[PDB]
RNA sequence: AAAUUGUUGAAAGGGAAGGGCAUUUGAUCAGACAUGGUGUUUUGUAUU
RNA sequence: AUACUGCCAGCUGGGACUGAGGACUGCGACGUAAGUCAAGGAUGCUGGCAUAAUGGUUAUAUGCCGCCCGUCUUGAAACAC
RNA sequence: CCUGAAAAUGGAUGGCGCUCAAGCGUGUUACCUAUACUCUACCGUCAGGGUUGAUAUGAUGCCCUGACGAGUAGGCAGGCGUGGAGGUCAGUGACGAAGCCUAGACCGUAAGGUCGGGUCGAACGGCCUCUAGUGCAGAUCUUGGUGGUAGUAGCAAAUAUU
RNA sequence: UUGGCGGAAAGGCCUUGGGUGCUUGCUGGCGAAUUGCAAUGUCAUUUUGCGUGGGGAUAAAUCAUUUGUAUACGACUUAGA
């Protein structure tokens, strides 16, 4: 054979880890993201679109809604760094924010085994979204063009020097 | 997959070829030191292949490991997977390539009885 | 930054200009340059025509048609000072050369759209005044070059053509600005200026 | 093995400047030939769909000689026979097909955006 | 609009490089509209992707990316290094990456 | 067996070829997932 | 007053590389004080895939680099053997 | 700066090219990058140390710490292979040993080891030691075999054949 | 569809008129979700092949023979229903 009987014997136990010493503390969003504040989504689905941002989030998520009856995206949330603050504000009071956070976002995920080789919404969050955007509108229409400017999806034109620009 | 190690990092995968194994069908690729007075390989010279050294050392707590983390373990029989009965996580068994059929069989199922790991339950068998 | 950039060889210093454009078709800009016969180079037209001899004098000994090529269409011989100072023998520098693109006056493609300029290459802002140059279709003429007068004649008519279509540009802006002009001082203009535009 | 062979105006055909006649070798394969078609008549085949589909002819052993050089030398004078080998098979058509089911493995990113456009575009 | 771009355009230089040895692991870019490292210290840190077409289908797509970020700005001119999980292929010297605007600090 | 050669297949081939670092592309391939464990939808009706 | 210089155990931001160790023990900080901590080495949340996707090998292409080994020799790629 | 200033293949501030320079002299900063320096990981070497639990681990074990690493001629050390020998694995094998082939996999810095597939048909290996006719790229090395040259030089004296 | 212009590499630029679509010039109604917190998230071509439906016209070159204004051989003047 290869060995006739090993005299010195190693230990399969999985060692447990150390006491770290990272305690997690809250995040510092910067100044520019304050509730009711236009932003520029720069990632996703809805690249592009100006949504306007509701309430931070506890997973350091950014709360924001089209409104859905002006850009068409729904009550989402966002990673702040995937966004651009804009000078753009809009009154959030009259607007309930309390009622959604990341036990609202919830998706329940399908299996593995459901494989889409070939392959809605919940009336409680289209009834609270239509609540939320029709308390954001009331609110938006009392400056000009703003509905007109969420619907507009931002671009870069030729030209257009982002560390020059400002949003 | 098995015991807490760092990741397994290999400092050089490519094999140290001999010096002109490509130019001469007599020079093999097994690993020759130049000893030559002029050689640019002994002397290191920018764009010439490189040589071995102590540097290239695998990391200790990862030597020896097998992709999936275990050690390999030549076995030839039901007594040889016995040494590594009590010690699956760390070694893995391989059959030696004389075995027969119905002894490798035999050695197979008592791996997977024992839940030690193989790394060729594949070889006498159709595919 | 643009698909093609055509520039306007006239008044262009030759090896600045090359230098400038070599890294841009390095940088993988495509480059179209024209009139390279009324490229300049600095010093004397004696002075660089001695230069352009102990160029012809440097030939393959034993066979001619090995030698340096020595061409004599100002368009080559931009062409050839750029080659040099792109890495020509590699396949990025051959493929830089096939980016750059070099013509006498301007073909029908080019004359057409815009020309641009490098002012870091222009004589009338690099050399120092009183600083005699060159013409580099004076010295591609005086090396035997067989084309300066057709190409003279075709710039000619090139030029009146565009001359032509720039009296009708006038007078379209003049129309659209005095009809606009009701239009204009309105109030959006007043909107647009307190806006900034 | 045409080095230093001459050139002639039958080589055009085949778009090459050196071209020749080996009698003996093509007699040596043409009654190869023969034996071929004599099997593939005995085998039951068209003889008319039959095509040449293989054939390779490599070196033998050398048949030695000797030659006799200035000052007392002797040279070898090898002959370099050839083993001739070659298959005819009845001609057809395009016989494979049934190309690989491709598979496609996808995120749920793209997963929604084929909803979407399936959604949108008929 | 017939515009949809959210990125910067940059070109892919060259690899870090001395005279005679160049560095494979670190590229230079420009990005189109910066000549300076004043302006160039905007896209410190930003994500950048170059985007290829090859005629296989892997995963449902025959365009593959390769990602990276811009670590520190490179010269006098604006110019910037970045450094991809890949290294660029270096047929891409003077080929088109895209520097998003993410992640963002505005 | 090798040198050397034929055929077939795959690739490269603007005055050599071969090599190193690095990626890309094509080809090819090894490496957790039923498994000691989470508890019930007992499939091929001591056991999952 | 400002400039220039020196100092701050001054403040406030944008980036990049690294995360070795693996129960505790130590030195400290925090309203001293039950306890917490950024204090003798990265944790937390989340997503997609789970397969040639990452990776390995191989062939090519590209950027840069790379003279033919052995030998005698102060000196060899040598038009030295 | 110019004259002085003439050598033989074509020709070299490295080249292109450069003229308020991209020249010369001198100041000021910014920037680029060595196998150098700083910090980190990992390898080995050396050094200094710790460690007697009845426990399940052979104390040249298990650890902590720091500093180092160029190399011909040369010295020493630790190892990898080969033939044969003593012990042992009551080792592998005609249900396929040895050998060979395989831009297949794993391991080792490496010498190399292990395995998948094909071929083959009778022996062979691991470990502890013993032993040597023990490792090749060269020696105008030896013997045998094979190439490019190359379907090439050539097969043309002595009258001549039909 | 109409009238021109453009030979430098024109192969593009203007222009009369009849249809049809949109128009963000101003004001509306409806839809967007779930790609789940980003993954270029696939929208531009450069060619080729295989077919479909609407037209359009039904050759030559080489070998072999000949020639000798040609010729080492190829190649070359030439002829040949």
């Amino acid at each position: 054979t290869a060995q006739q009987a090993p005299k010195w014997y190693p230990s399969e136990d999985v060692a447990a880890p150390k006491k770290t010493r990272k305690a997690v503390r809250p995040q510092k969003l910067r100044a520019s993201l304050v509730p009711g504040t236009v932003l520029i989504l720069l990632a996703g689905r809805f690249r592009g679109k100006r949504v306007v941002y509701l309430k931070h989030l506890e997973d350091n998520t950014l709360l924001v809604t089209g409104p859905f009856k002006v850009n068409g995206v729904p009550l989402r949330r966002v990673n702040a760094r995937y966004v651009i603050a804009t000078s753009t504000k809009v009154s959030v009071e009259g607007v309930n924010v309390e009622k959604f956070n990341v036990e609202y976002f919830a998706k329940e995920k399908l299996t593995k085994k459901e494989k889409k080789e070939a392959n809605e919404i919940k009336t409680e969050r289209v009834e609270d979204q239509k609540v939320v955007d029709k308390a954001l509108l009331a609110e938006i229409k009392k400056t000009p063009l703003l509905k007109q400017y969420l619907s507009a999806s931002f671009s870069l034109k030729n030209g257009d020097k982002p560390h020059l620009l400002k949003f | 997959a098995s015991l807490p190690h760092p990741k397994i990092v290999k400092k050089h995968t490519k094999k140290f070829k001999r010096h002109h194994s490509d130019r001469y069908h007599r020079v093999a690729e097994n690993w020759r030191k130049q000893k030559g007075i002029d050689s640019v390989v002994r002397r290191r010279f920018r764009g010439n292949i490189s040589q071995p050294k102590i540097g290239y050392g695998s990391n200790k707590k990862t030597k020896f490991l097998s992709p999936s983390g275990h050690k390999t373990f030549l076995v030839a029989n039901v007594k040889d997977l016995e040494t590594l009965t009590m010690h699956t996580k760390t070694y893995a068994a391989e059959i030696a390539h004389n075995i027969s059929a119905k002894n490798r069989v035999v050695i197979l199922a008592r791996a997977k009885a024992l839940g030690i790991k193989v790394t060729n339950p594949k070889g006498r068998l159709a595919l | 930054v643009e698909p093609v950039v055509v520039i306007d060889g006239k008044g262009h210093l030759v090896g600045r200009l090359a230098s400038v454009v070599a890294k841009q078709l390095l940088n993988g800009q495509k480059i179209v340059v024209v009139r390279a016969e009324e490229l300049n180079i600095s010093g004397e037209f004696f002075r660089n025509k001695l230069k352009y001899h102990d160029f012809l004098r440097k030939a393959t000994a034993f066979n001619k048609t090995r030698g340096p090529f020595h061409f004599r269409a100002p368009s080559r011989i931009f062409y050839k000072a750029l080659r040099g100072m792109v890495s020509h023998k590699t396949a990025r520098g051959k493929a830089a050369l096939e980016r750059l693109k070099v013509f006498e006056g301007i073909p029908p493609p080019y004359d057409k759209k815009k020309r641009v300029v490098v002012p870091q290459a222009l004589r009338v802002l690099r050399l120092k005044p009183g600083r005699k140059y060159t013409t580099l279709g004076k010295l591609s003429t005086s090396v035997g070059w067989k084309y300066e007068d057709v190409v003279a004649k075709l710039e000619a008519k090139r030029k009146v053509s565009s001359a032509e279509y720039y009296a009708k540009k006038r007078a379209f802006t003049k129309k659209v600005a005095s009809a606009n002009a009701t239009a204009a001082e309105s109030d959006v203009a007043k909107q647009l200026a307190a806006l900034g535009y | 093995f045409n080095s230093s062979i001459g050139r002639t105006a039958q080589g055009k055909e085949f778009g090459v400047t050196k071209a020749r006649w080996p009698a003996k070798s093509v007699k040596f394969v043409q009654g190869l030939l023969q034996n071929a078609a004599a099997n593939a008549e005995a085998k039951g085949l068209d003889a008319t769909k039959l095509y040449v589909s293989h054939i390779q002819v490599n070196q033998a052993p050398k048949q030695r000689r000797r030659t006799y050089r200035a000052h007392g030398r002797i040279n070898k004078y090898e002959s370099s026979p050839s083993h001739i080998e070659l298959v005819v098979t009845e001609k057809e058509e395009a016989v494979a097909k049934a190309a690989e089911k491709k598979v496609v493995r996808l995120t749920s990113r793209q997963r929604g955006r084929i909803a979407a456009q399936k959604r949108i575009a008929a | 609009a017939e515009s949809h771009r959210l990125y910067v355009k940059g070109k892919h230089l060259s690899y870090q490089r001395s005279k005679r040895v160049n560095n494979p692991n670190v590229s230079l870019i420009k990005i189109e509209g910066v000549a300076t490292p004043q302006d160039a210290q905007f896209y410190l840190g930003k994500r950048i992707a170059y985007v290829y077409r090859a005629s296989k289908e892997v995963r449902g797509s025959k365009i593959r990316v390769m990602w990276g970020k811009v670590t520190r700005t490179h010269g006098n001119s604006g110019v910037v290094r970045a450094t991809f999980r890949n290294n660029l292929p270096a047929k891409t010297f003077g080929a088109s990456v895209r520097i998003f605007l993410y992640p963002s600090n505005i």
